[PDB]
């Protein structure tokens, strides 16, 4: 989850 | 925070630099700071964010990369030319 | 023998009499030992004689550095060494890689040749560090992107186009 | 010799072409070449320079 909205 | 955590526990180098990457192209500061972990580290998608960057490349960037050191552009030059070198060889 | 100083093989040495014996043993035991004594005369002699010792040396460092020593030798017959690098091309690659890091005329020349002869391109342009720029540019007429990049920051007129192309 | 040299420097001085000329007359003396007399005439191209140094 941290780390799909760090790539969105 | 999670890339600085990955930072203090070589592939999880890598993933952090190219999370790095990806939020300095999301974003002049911030790309500086990047420039120098990458010259402080010192393969084709790294070679590609190292591109994009370079694609992308005042008075607070120039005291923060001052208080680094403690001329950018030309050592950033030379970092993106060590890595296609590095890149070469691989 | 060397502390001093098959049947045809043996009088043919001694109608020429070190060389030539230890070119002898290496061929009938053709290891270890043959390999050894071929390479201390090779190095206790250092053009049909040389080539021959040369090929054989490389040869045999491959099968258990060599090249570049090999080449800077020659270098100071270059179809015969063309050949050999033919032969030679990984392992190859990285020991010229090497001799390029160390040392940050017909040897490149021959190099350009053969590389000439992805991969490609990235060996042309290791080996010449314009003929990178050259070489991606001939192949370009993601890997469009990848090419542009690349030439930008090795550059760094041809930007500026490169920049327009790719916005284009 | 070396004053035609003087002279093709000025040239390119006064961008494309005369960095072409430059080149060309490299070769040239690398043809010629192929000792003070060829360091007074010596005195991608960067890196060419460095590989004959």
């Amino acid at each position: 989850d941290w780390v799909e909205q760090l790539i969105l | 925070p999670y890339a600085v955590l990955s930072q203090f526990y070589d592939r999880e180098d890598w993933g952090q630099a190219l999370r790095l990457l990806l939020l300095l192209i999301e974003f002049h500061y911030l790309v500086l700071l990047v420039a120098k972990f990458l010259y402080p580290i010192f393969e084709d998608s790294v070679a590609t964010v190292i591109e994009v960057i370079e694609t992308k490349w005042s008075n607070l960037y120039e005291t923060i990369i001052e208080a680094d050191k403690s001329a950018t552009l030309l050592k950033n030059l030379r970092k993106k030319l060590n890595f296609k070198l590095c890149q070469a060889f691989m | 023998f060397q502390l001093h100083d098959i049947w045809k093989d043996l009088l043919c040495t001694f109608t020429v009499p070190h060389s030539a014996f230890y070119y002898q043993l290496s061929l009938l035991f053709d290891q270890e030992f043959a390999l050894k004594c071929i390479s201390k005369s090779a190095e206790y002699s250092l053009q049909d004689f040389k080539e021959k010792q040369h090929i054989h040396y490389l040869n045999l460092l491959i099968h258990f550095e060599v090249l570049d020593v090999l080449r800077l030798g020659h270098e100071c017959r270059t179809n015969f060494l063309q050949l050999l690098l033919q032969e030679d091309i990984d392992f190859f690659s990285t020991l010229l890689r090497l001799c390029n890091a160390h040392s940050d005329k017909i040897v490149d020349s021959i190099l350009s040749q053969n590389l000439r002869s992805c991969f490609k391109k990235l060996y042309c342009f290791r080996m010449l560090n314009a003929a990178a720029e050259v070489l991606y540019q001939y192949i370009l007429m993601i890997r469009k992107r990848k090419c542009y990049l690349m030439v930008i920051n090795v550059l760094s007129v041809t930007l500026t186009d490169l920049r327009d192309e790719l916005r284009g | 010799e070396t004053i035609d040299s003087l002279i093709s420097g000025m040239k390119i001085f006064y961008v494309a072409a005369c960095c072409n000329v430059m080149s060309q007359e490299i070769v040239s003396k690398i043809l010629e070449k192929n000792k003070a007399k060829l360091l007074e005439l010596p005195l991608q191209d960067l890196m060419k320079c460095t590989y004959k140094i």
